Parts: C-alpha cells; structure tokens; sequence
C-alpha cells in the first residue's frame, strides 16, 4: 500500500540515520573512485587502476541505471507524476535529463570500448555530473539563485564598478609602462594585454610577477588600483555570508505550522465558493438564509472573502513585525471605543 | 471591456444605495446584516486595508474599478493555491486523503454544510479512490 | 500626444522586455566591439580589425549622435527641461556633457584621420566613457556616494589607522633590513622606498618577492604587520557588503505608496495656505466661520499646521519602528483616560 | 530683528491670554474652540511633540522664540516640497494633470472649498493647459 | 569546610586578578619554553638549550603531575564527581584523558632517556597538547562546534559549490593547457594533477607560479575561476564573523537571572508532583480541599501544570521578541473584555 | 569674555568650514612635507630637499611650539583645567606629553645640528607622531579600544584557534617535508623554522615561494591548512566591519537630547538631597509638611528617589527596545484596572 | 498500547462530561471550581496555547491523544531539569543548600505546606547533610 | 559592620510596622500618605522593579540588607554624575551658567523652593562668579 512511498523516501529524500548513512557511504565511495581515477594517470597506479577501471565502470553504470529505473517507477507516488504524462514530466526535469544523459553516455562508451584518454575524461565528467544528483531539495542551486535574485541590482552595480575600475587602472598601467623592461632585459608589459593580465593578477592578489611595473608612478597607480578595486574582488563572499547570517537570524521568528492551517482552509473554501458562483442551480445559496438579482451581490461577497483570505495567506508566510502589533492594537482600540460608545448611549437613555 | 465597465458601474451603484459616490463600512455592514451576515469591525478593517487602494478609508468608483481589474487566473494565483494544498500535506509525498479534508472543512472555516462536504468529495475524486488529483483540481479552479 | 513620453521611456528608461532586450543587445555589441578592438593590436587581427575600425567607428558615432539628438529633443517632456533653458539644463548634466564631449572628439578624430595609436586609444577611452551612459538611475555612482556619505567618519578612521600602521611597519622593516641582501648578491631593500613597496605588496598580499627580508627579526615584524594592517586592506568589501545586506533587510518594511498620499496632500495644502496668508483680500478667511487682528492668529495656525504636515512627511519616509507603536499606544491611552473621566463626571452628576 | 522679536512678544502674549508666561494645550484648545476649530488631543500632542523643544510640555517665551527662528525658504524645504510633488506623480514622466489635483484637494485634507479649488486651477496653470509648471510653483512657494 | 571548593576555583576556573595573573604567568612561561625549544635546533642555542632541556622537562612534568593530582582530588566538590565512580567520570573526560596521556608519555620518555629527535618532537607535541588545557569553559571548541551546528546546511552547500567549481575549473585548465610549456622549456602543466595544484594555489591566492598557463584562453578561464570560486575560499571568515557580531548584538537582550527563578521553581514543583502522583498513600491530595476516581484527574492537572512550566522555561531561555508583546496584549485585552462584560451584565441587572 | 573659548574651539575642535579647511590645509601641507622628505633620499631631490630640510624643520617646530603654548594657555577654559593643577592635568594627558616630547626632541636635534641619518629619521618619526594630534575626539583609538572591549572574549577565542591551527599545520608541514629539496638542489624546508615561515606566508597568502613543499602529501596538508586557518586570518576585518554596520544601524534609534534633561535634573536633585540628609539643621525638612525619629525615614525616601533617578538615567542612555513597550503597557493596564475597580466599588455602593 | 488508548478514552470522557466530543475552557474551569481550584483566564490561555495543537481552541479526542503521546523521561527533559537546578545554584560550585530550597518552596509557587517541605528535606538528603545529591534526584525524577 | 546591620534591622522594622517580615507597596504608600507624599502606582512599580532583587514583589529582610549594601561613592557613580552634568552642558566648552541651573531647578523635578535654590547658588559658587567648579562639586557629592 505504501511501498512506493517508502522506496521514494529511501531513494529521493533520505532521512534519519539508516538512509542517511547509506547515502553518505554511496557519496564517499563515489568520491573515493573519483580520487583513485585522478591518481590513475600518475605512474603509481597507472596499470592496476586502468585495468580495474572497466570493472568499476560497469558496476557503477549498472547501479545508477537500476537506481534511475526504480526512482522513475516510484515517481508515480507524486500526483503530478501519475501516468505516462507524469512520468514524462518527471523525466523532463533537468536532474532526470542529466542522469539519463550520463547513463546513456556511459553505456555507449563502455560498449564501444568493449568491442581513449578523452573517453576516460568524459567518464570522469559524467561521474562528477551525476555526483550533482545528491542535491535534492535544491539547497545549493535554488538557494544561490534566490540569493542572487534578491540582490540583482546590488551585484549589477558592484560588478559594474569593479569592471570599470579595473579597465581604467589597466589603461593607466599600460600608459605608465609602455616601455616596461625588467631586470636582465625582458619587456614584461609588451602591451595593454600584459597590462590587463597584471591588473587581474593584482586584483586577485596572485602576484605571479611576470609583468611587474618598474617605475615609481607605475607602483603608485598599482597601489591605488589595489586599494580601490580589490574590495570589489572580495565583495561577494562577505555579501552572501551576511545574507546567510541574516536569513538564519530571521529563521527564529516563524509561526508554527498549525497557525497557517485556518488561513489555508479559509482560502480554499473562498476559492471554491468563487468558482461555484458560476453555477446558478447550486443549493448552497439558501444556506445564508426570494433571490433574483442578489447573485451578483453574493459573487461580490465571495470575491471580497477570497481577497481577505489572500491577505491572510500573505500575512501567514511573512514573519512577525511591527505591522501585526499595529493592527492588533488598532482592532482592540476600535472594539473598546465601540463598546464605550454603546455603554454611553445606553446610560444616557437610562438616566433620562 | 465597456460592458464589463458598465457591469461594475451598476454593481457599485447597488452596493452603494446612497448616491454619495463613496461606500463606507457602515453601508457594507448594513447590507450584510440585511442579508444576515452578522458583520464585525475585524471584517470591516480587513476590507478597508486591502481594497481601498487610495487610502481614504472609503469605496470610491475609480477604486472599485481598480479592484475589479483583478484576475484570479494569475500564475501567482495557481502557485499560491498549489503551495496552500502543500501547506496541509503532512506526509509531503504527494498523497492527500479525503478524510482529513472533510474534517478540516467541517471543523474549520465556515463549518461547511454536509451538502458542500458531499460536493467536495464528489468533485475531487478519481472514481472515489480517496487520493484526489489536486493538480487538475488546481487547473479547474484556475479555469473557472 | 504621448510620442515624446514614449520615446523618452524607450531611450532613457528602458523597461519590460522589448526595450530591455534592445538595450542589452546594444550593450553586448558595444562590449564585443571593445573586446575586438582590444584583440586588434595582437597579430591575429592586426590587419582586418584595423581596416574595419573606421567603418564601425563612423557607424557607431552616427548612431550615438542620432541617439543624443533624439534624447535631447525628447527631454522637453520633463517640466524642468521645457524650452531653451530647460534644454540647456539637460545638457549641463554631467552625463550629457560626457556624451557631447565623446561625440565631438569622435567626429574630430574621424575627420582628421579621413583627410595614430594615441588616437585609437582615445577612441577606446571615449567608447568606454560613453559606456557609462547605461547608468540612468544613478544606481552605481549615486549609491556608492550615499553609502560613503553614511559612513564618512568610519572610512576616515579606518583609512587613518591603515596608513599609520603601514607607515610604521615600513619604517620598522627598513630599520631591520637596511643592509638586506638576498641570495646571490642583490640588495633587495636598497632603501625605505623598497621597504614601502614591500609593505604595500604584503598588505595587498601580492607577494612578488623582489624585496623579501632575510632576517628573523624582519620576518617577525613582517608577520606582525600582516596580522595588523591587512585587515584594514580587507575592510571596505565587508563593510559595504554588510551595508547592502542591511539595506535589503530594511527594504521589506516600507509603507505602501498610497499611505504617504494624504501626508503629501496635507503638506501641499498647508504650504499654499501659508503662502496665501500674505494675501489680505482673500475670500478663504471666512470659510472657517468680525476679523481685524486675527490675521496673525490665522497665520500662526497655518504655520503650525504646516509644521505638523512636515512631521507627517518625515514620518512617512521612514520605515516602521518602536516610535510608531509608542505614539499609537499613547494616543489610545489618552483617549480612553479622557473618555473614562467624562463618564466619571457624568455619573457623579447623575447620582447626586 | 528687534522688531521681529517684539512682534513675537505680542504674539506670545495674545496666544497666552493668561499672563503665566507659559501656554498650555488647554489654552490653545480654548482659543481654537472660541474660533471654532473643534480641537483634538491628537492635534494637542502633534503640537507638543515638535514645537515644545525644551520638553516641559508647555509653550514658554524662549521656546516660542526658538520655534519662530524657523525659515520656510530652506534648501531642505524646497527639496522636500519637490519630492512631495513627486510623491503623487504616478506617471513619473514629469507630467501632472489638474484633474487628479482637484480630486485630491476636494476629497482629502481640509476638503477644499470650490473657491480655493478655483484658486488652485488659476494660479497653477500655464494658460490653462492642464500641465502645471510645478518647478516655478515650488519657486513661488519658497519665494512667498 | 570550603578548602576543596577554594582550590577547585584556584585551579580549574581562575578569576579576579590573583589567579588570573598566575595562570597568565604559567601560560606565558609555557610559551617561552616552547619558543626556546623551537630555537634550540638552530645553532644559536644548539648546545645550552639541549643541555637544559632535561631539567625544564622534569620540572614541568612534576608540576603538571602535581597539578593533575590536586585537580583530581579537588574534583570531589562537584556532586557528579563524588566517590570513585565520580573520579572515574572526571578522568573519562577528554581533557583529563589528554592530560594523563601527556604526563605518562613525558615520564616514559624521561625515564627511557635517563637510563632522539622524534622523542623531543613528541615532547613538544605533548606540551602544545597540554597547552590546550587552558580551555576550561569550552569557549573555543564548544563555541565553534555550536556555530557549525547552527549553520550545518549552509556550510555544506557552500563547500559543495566550492569543490564543484574548483573541480570543473581545474578540468578546463588542464584541457586548455595539456601541452603547457613555459619559458626556456619546462612543462609546467604536466597533467591535471598540476592543473589541480595550480587551481588550489589560485583559489588560495598563493601565486607560487610553478604552473602558470601560457595561453590566452587559459588566462581567461583562470580569471573566471578566480572570480567565481575564490569567494567560496573567503566565505567562512566573514560568515562566522557575522555570526559573532549578531551573537554579541543579541547579548544585550537577556532577562535578569532572577526572572527565571520562579519558572525554575515552578517546574521543579510540578515535576515532583507528577512523580509523586504514583504514590496513592500521599497526604498532599487533601491540601487542595471523598476522592476515589479523581486520582486520574489530579494526575492530568499535574501533567498540564508541568507542561505549562515547561513552556515558561522555554520562554525564559529565549530573549525578548514580538511574541511576548503579542501575548501580553492578548491577555490584557481578554481581561478588559471580561471585566467590561461583567460590568455590562451587572448594569443590565441593576437597571431592570 | 569668550576669547579663550573661541581660540579653544579654533585650535582643539575645528568645525564648520573656515577652521575645517584651515586644519585640512595644515594636514595636507604636513603630508606634503613628509612625502618630500621621503623622496629626499632618492637622488632626484638628494641635494635641494636636504638643504631645505633645516628651514622647514625650524619653521614647523616654531609653529607647533606656538600652537602648543596657545593651546595650553587656552586650556584654562575647561573647569578641570583651571589653575596650575589644571594646567598640569592638561599636560599629563598622553597627547600633550607626546607633543611636548616631539617639540623638545626637535629643538634638541636642531640646536645640536646647528652648532645624521638617524637624526633625520627621528625627525620623521616625531613628525608622524605629532601627526596623530589631529585625533581630538578619540574617534580612532578610543573607538577601536571600545570595539575590542566589547568583543574581548570573541577575539581571544578566534586568535587562540588561529594560533593553534597554524602551529599544528606548521608541524605537519615540517614532518612531511623534513627532506624538502626543490628544483636544482636547494633545501627549501631546512627546518620547522622554514615550515613556520611557509605557514605564515600561506595564511597571509603572500606566496613568496622560497619554501614550497614538493610532495603530494605536503600539498594536501597545505591545502587543508589554507582551508582551515586563512579564515582566521581574514576574521577581524569582517568582524569590525559588521560591528560598525550594526552601530550605524543603531545610530537611528536615539532619543532627542531634551528627553534626558528631566532625568538628569531629577538625579541631580536627588543626589543633592541625599547629600544634605547629613545636615540636621536644614530648613527643607518642613517643605514636605513634629519630627524627631523621621529623619531616617526621610533619608530612606531620598535614597529610593535617587535609585529611581539612577534607573531613569540608565534608561535614558539606552535606545528603544521591547522593555519600554512592556513597561508602558503594564502601567497603562494597571491604571485602567485601578480605575475600573474604583468605578465598580462606587457603583456597588450607589446601587445599595 | 491499546489499554493506554482506552485509558485516555475514558479520561477524555470524564474530563468532558458533556458528550459533545470537544472540551472547552468553560468546562475545565467548571470542573476545577467544583474541585475548588479558583481558575483564571490566564490558566485557560496557558492551557489552550500549548496543548491545543490543532489550533481550534478546544480539546478534541485526537488532540488529547496527541498530547498524551508525550513522555517525561526525554533526554531534553533531564537536561532542562538539570539546567533548572543550575538556575538557582548561585555559587556555581556544585554546592546546594537545603535552607534556600525550603525558603523558595515556602515563599514561592504553591506555597508548599510543611508536610511537603518535610517530604523535600527527607527525600533529598544524603543522611541529612544539607548538600543534596541532585544528580540522583534528577535520575529518580526521570525514572518516576 | 554589626552596628550597621542592627541599624538596617530597626529601619526595616519601622518601615514595616506590620511584623509580617515582608513590606509591600500598600504599606509604603500608607506611610508616605501619612507623611503626605501622595504616592502613585508608577512610584510603586519604580520601587519594586529595582530594589526587590529576589523578584517576589515584596520587601524582605535579606533583600533590604542587599539593597543597603549599596555605596554611593562608586567610580561608576562619579562617572555617571559627571556625564549627567555633561548632559545639560549645551556649549560643551566646560562653561556652565547658574541661570540655566536655577531655571531647571525651579521649572523641573520637585520644583525647588527658593530656599534650596539659594542653597544651590551659594554652595556651588566660586565667589559668585556664575561659573561653578563642577568637578569639586562632584568630589564633594561623592565625599558626602
Ligand atoms: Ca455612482
Ligand atoms: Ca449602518
Ligand atoms: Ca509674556
Ligand atoms: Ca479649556
Ligand atoms: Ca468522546
Ligand atoms: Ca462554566
Ligand atoms: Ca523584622
Ligand atoms: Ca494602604
């Protein structure tokens, strides 16, 4: 009854300790195979590793093929992945396309080889590409995309400033060191191509030194460039670190999952009622209780209820802030004004 | 369309019933209690804070046109409705049972009558299997 | 009727997808021309690119001249840019001055060339200078200026500490390595000029190594300098990254644009009333209703209304904070104190 | 100037009408209701919180001199007034229509009388084109 | 009476100025001995230091042995460290195990030596390992572990991105520079092992230069790699610096220690009452005042009181936030609604 | 009458534009003299600058002597600097001591020279030391000291981790590369002194390359060290940048200067009353109105008033937070409970 | 266990005494005041906010089963109880006196009767030394 | 000292006048109104929140000893008093006038009587120059 869900949880979304350790073991053995293949080219393991490359290759491709097949079969648990169309939708995902491409390339290269260096390198490429499959919740790619999307104008501005600064600095370096000759007669700055290479080396602080200015004015302008533009080079690390820190800080102010249940239920009910407003022969009109022209009024009431439910839904997804306190105080003050006014009116009536 | 603008015009006139050109929470509460909707200042403020886009605290004709320029079939609309179905999906495996839906409808919201509960269990049912195909349900909410 | 506004939106402020992609295409083709001109000096494209430099140069200068002309003509849509004086005000802008200088230099160099290396380099300079025209909302220069203005004392302090630290460190390096001779007999630290160059290289972590201390005390003082002053070198990146992060965090707490409309309208009305207070023969004095010496009182009332409107305007531009909650609670408590006092007085009168 | 100081002196005395040397919200409300300005504690606190710079909650003579040392022609003043005209400029293209200005004046603020609405449409009009030259309007607000 | 507590405070947890300066002197003399042993191998102090190594070694091992013995004896002050089992629990701590291993290795090497280079190096290793004993509150290791635990998914994501980026960049570098030969005929990139070494040098910005690409495409891909992946290399410093800054910022919003005393006392009382609910013959049942089936009801009441006390305890440990204001306003509004309803009912009864 | 205050403002605390530009001109001319003296040693200005060194030296020493004399004379404006004792207190300040030492050293060296390289270097040292006099509000040194004081335990922990990590990494590097020989036969890692130098170069990312491991295990351990400990090297920049950012963020939530005036006045009054409680024959005891044993009660009342004033003072210096809202709501709720109880009692009495 | 579920069933029925299937603050206050526990709306909200996990503001049968699925012997439970004993440990040296415990019990909480104070001083006492072995006390709280 | 402890003992007994061993806001207000100090709940909470260090809301004997263990001559005390004199020093040049001090004393706080205003102007005066030597004033506040 739940075998498909159980295998889907075991494969796609490991959790706890059993499946977590199993996936960790798979990842570490994959990394061990990758590093052994890296060391294979060196003469220490030139022969044995290459001789054993085919065995591990076929074993791994069989394992990943079976894993892909069982995952695709278990994809039917998801409602959107039910039927042939749902299986195609699951396969059309970028990760599924990557996996199928990797396995088909692996089987092609293995069958061609059975009966060179580029093929082995492509094997490593497909292994490290399939290695990306461990990303299941999108916690790397989707998270970085969201972070970029939040700060698009900021990164655009910072990159713009950085490129303009480095371009002007490289032009100044070239004009200062057109005839730059280092010790023992080499033209280090043969052109502004060399100037640009020195500038990018300086901003990245590599300091290779193949193109170093030999004039005092060149040293001063290089120092000014290092002061100005290297900060641009160091920006994104601190920027996204601060972003992660503030996200974690705001991670402590979310409402409990049961608080949004009433809002979700109310919005579902209002959406259904708005949809059913198109059904004149419904029997739910008299529940509120003769009615000829009030259908438009009922439609408007349902529409405004749906809008209020939408507002509640947007409020549910956002954390606590000053707005909630403001609206709570406003509603309480309005209630107590209304009650005091009612009491005043009743007392004025009573006193006579 | 011009016919849509005219429809909004008579809708505004009927919902006003005063001729001042602006409709207030007092009039909205009066018409609801005439219908028998026992209104609340919470409902009144939940109405003012979002529809009244001008910010004057009333319901003017250009305001009403601006809020009737809405559209319920927006990509954001089906995305948020899909996330809402994901909100109460406790399992997270894409499986949703009709029993919990019935319990939620009966014990929360407007306290759905047995008639509309039966409507729920008959409209959202793939041959009464208990596992509703909520993606097509979202599609035919959006399709209206 | 709106053709001037439409062309102004198309040129100055592209938005959506059509104009956005058009401007992106213009920017990318400009960058492609720039990189091809960069590669022109190398022998791979020494002849063909140089032969085709004139054609692309004249085409581009014609395009930018027409663009500048049409933008200046469409500038009349803005109220401040109406008439000859308004056109001059538009032209007096730094960006307009930059564009006109670039186009006039381009046409001068093209007409002189038609009938050398420095001219081509100036062509690249004017192309990259006109490239700055894509900045329209000031999102780079104005944003960096504002960020600096906010933290002027902080950057002043940090730079002061950094320069003093590097100066003392360089002096210590020189006094430790006055007779610094590296392997195979070269005086790496010929002077404290060499010491300063080594210090700036170390603080920028270039590590060229042309002037490296050869003594243990020199190594220790260099390590201390690296520990102390390199943090100064790395400051501004993290500082402005944190600034951007906090700005984005505060970007979520702004009131809706319709909330400041009443404050703006009220302040406009109060400003007009204060201005019209100088008009004794106005007919708006009796609207509040015989009046001989009350004109000064009305002027004071209008002035205090204008001050209150100014306070509302300053409150509108700032985000939510504790002050709004404090004042809301204070006004509610005062109202309910007043109402309770009125009820107490009325009840005491009634009981007798 | 000394004459300006004297003018502020008799203005303070007239606005006091008590001789205590300090003027309170009670007296300000009394004089407004004598004029017929139906005051509110909200207005009283909006007065106290900004003018009363000393912080004692009253209106003393040195305080009144400090607040009369103001100036409405400040660079910040025309900058903020220009931004205020930019606040309701929905188009953002430098085009402002007189119809929206009339609607805002009539439906918000003090509910401008038709006389002052006509004053608006006649003073701010370049031959009645409907597109007011708001920069010169700002200049002649500041010029007073 | 308090001699054990006094010596425990003197040894384990120095504070004030006397013990603080004593521990600082011990730490600085340990560091001086370590640096003198470091300088011992150099010919400046080859003979004298080595001759004096044994004396300082035996003096130090005696001092640390006596210190460990007295600390273990004084460990009996702690309730969990009372008796032989408690002494074993104190000894089973990682720090105690480290200390005993260090002292036993020291005495073994000293007795073997009394009657080479590796032994001396192990002596330095045990000295620097015992140097870690100054960590008493766990402020280094426990703090870093907690910081990692808070941001586990973030560091996992960032490291994943960094390794994948560097791997692809190194592969691109190798494919671009398979035949990389530098000046005067050396194959700098003999393999993708060399490519990986150059990539790690670039991402760490060492810039040794033993393997530098000599092609323009290689330079461009290296620049792209430096732009992309070096930010990953610089992440953790800024990440944990921001974490420390936010922790210090939140350090100002803790309630006073006396505020959690009532919650702690209430939870202790509720826990004892829940435990004693299993004792039918208790005499505390009639304090609330015949009772046959109400024992289950009393157990439920005690259980819900214990749950409320647990909620109060979790509230005590967390700093101030919007939730406290929300609940305070809710309780006040509910109280005043209840009081107004009671007043309305009484007045309606009275008016008749 | 105010000439001393005017000259004190002109000298010690320049502000506005006149004195600000004057001080900026003095600072820039001092920097110009410093850079010209720096360039003096180079043969470009070896003769002219040295010949003109004495003239600028005597002019500057006269200027700073007169400035110090006039500043000391004007120090009498400050109450704490009134009289000979106050002048000594002003002179005992570190900045005043620095200035007097600089001027006395300058006059000594000038009178000795009138009738070598070290003397000139000491002249530069005293010029750059007097250059620190521009710090008047302590915005550099006091600010950095306060920032360190706030985060003492954090910097202690981070430095501890960094030194331990680098020490273990250097030991691993030495044990891996005891016999490290680079190309063409040089022992780069002659000892763990060389290993420590390579480690500090790597953590500072200098990359001189004089001691680079030649083994794969050495490269791997160096990569691990770069991953772990370089973040420690980059910490303080981001840490204090985040500190400055949060300080500027909190700079927007201070109460106006007039809000703390009542608290200051109240605390001054309470302090005086507590002091005067020791004066039995005072005439202020009967103002509150026979009194024999109530003097102790009045002393206790004054003491508790002083404590309340102290609480108000501590509240004034701290910015807005949740505590103010909590206490305001508590006092309002208590007031309205009290008023409602009074109304209920009066109504119960009235109904009979 | 099934027997445990049945026990929870009759406990829910007895605590309801209404047959509606949901138990409210009104009924809980009524039963406490029948016992004589002088309830308060503060106690009522302290009950609603934590046990009522569904969020409907009442006490349903599945809710009651969810809150009875608790366990007091959790590692978090003894950790928090140990920290609680650490809260009032002013010395911080692992020494706790019985006099302060008696004073706290008598002057705070439910104002412990002398009988239960004697129970405290007799159960938590290593031969009446005054230094209670609070670790074994925590163990035998958790052991129950 | 033991004599100081005894003095605190009879001070606590006199301020209690009830014999319960704990003193409450009701008793403190009663004794003040017997003296004629027209107390306020604001004063009562300003007393509870700081002196009552235990947190029980009353005034116990060990609590009273803890708050009498205070000392007014603390380095923090003269530092904060010096900053307080710096608070109203508008000029910031170390010059303070007696006129502003007199105005503040008369118009703020307890509304100082002319007798204590004369006491201010006579104690803090270097031969009546109007520029008080506030550093020695701080010293002889601390010296008591
Ligand atoms: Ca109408
Ligand atoms: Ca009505
Ligand atoms: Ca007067
Ligand atoms: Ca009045
Ligand atoms: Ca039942
Ligand atoms: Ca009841
Ligand atoms: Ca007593
Ligand atoms: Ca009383």
């Amino acid at each position: 009854t739940h075998v498909q869900g159980r295998v889907y949880n075991f494969l796609e979304r490991p959790t706890g300790w059993k499946c977590f350790v199993y996936h960790f073991a798979v990842f570490l053995i994959v990394l061990v195979c990758l590093i052994f293949s890296v060391l294979s080219t060196i003469e220490q393991y030139a022969a044995l590793a290459t001789g054993t490359l085919f065995w591990m290759e076929i074993v791994l491709v069989v394992f990943f093929g079976t894993e892909y097949v069982v995952r695709l079969w278990s994809a039917g648990c998801r409602s959107k992945y039910v039927g042939l169309w749902g299986r195609l939708r699951f396969a059309r995902k970028p990760i599924s396309i990557i996996d199928l491409i990797v396995v088909v390339a692996s089987m092609v290269v293995l069958c061609v080889g059975s009966k060179a260096t580029s093929a082995i390198r492509g094997i490593r490429f497909l292994q490290i590409l399939r290695m990306l499959h461990v990303d299941r919740q999108g916690g790397t790619w989707r998270l970085l995309g969201s972070v970029v999307f939040i700060h698009r104008q900021e990164l655009i501005t910072t990159l713009y400033i950085g490129f303009l600064g480095l371009i002007f600095s490289s032009y100044f370096v070239y004009l200062a060191e057109k005839d730059a000759v280092n010790e023992s007669g080499r033209v280090e700055f043969g052109s502004y191509a060399d100037a640009l290479w020195w500038g990018v080396v300086t901003v990245t602080t590599i300091g290779y030194g193949d193109k170093v200015p030999q004039t005092w004015v060149g040293k001063t302008i290089a120092s000014c460039f290092s002061v100005f533009a290297i900060s641009f080079f160091a920006l994104p690390a601190g920027i996204l670190g601060s972003g992660f820190a503030l996200k974690v800080q705001q991670k402590q102010r979310q409402k409990h999952f049961n608080r949004q249940i009433p809002a979700a239920a109310s919005l579902i009910q209002t959406a259904w009622r708005c949809y059913a407003a198109e059904n004149p022969d419904s029997s739910t009109w008299k529940i509120y209780i003769l009615r000829e022209h009030h259908r438009a009024t009922i439609k408007v009431i349902r529409r405004m209820q749906y809008f209020v439910a939408k507002k509640k839904f947007q409020q549910a997804r956002k954390p606590y802030d000053v707005r909630d306190v403001i609206e709570q105080y406003s509603q309480g003050h309005l209630n107590l004004m209304v009650r005091i006014k009612e009491l005043q009116r009743r007392l004025d009536q009573s006193i006579g | 369309t011009e016919e849509q603008i005219a429809e909004f015009k008579e809708a505004f006139s009927l919902f006003d019933k005063d001729g001042d050109g602006t409709i207030t929470t007092k009039e909205l509460g009066t018409v609801m209690r005439s219908l028998g909707q026992n209104p609340t200042e919470a409902e009144l403020q939940d109405m003012i804070n979002e529809v009244d886009a001008d910010g004057n605290g009333t319901i003017d004709f250009p305001e009403f046109l601006t809020m009737m320029a809405r559209k319920m079939k927006d990509t954001d609309s089906e995305e948020e409705i899909r996330e809402a179905f994901r909100v109460f999906d406790k399992d997270g495996n894409g499986y949703i049972s009709a029993a919990e839906l019935r319990h939620v409808m009966t014990n929360l919201g407007e306290k759905l009558t047995d008639e509309e509960v039966d409507e729920m269990i008959r409209e959202a049912d793939i041959d009464g299997d208990g596992q509703v195909n909520y993606e097509e349900f979202v599609q035919m909410m959006t399709a209206k």
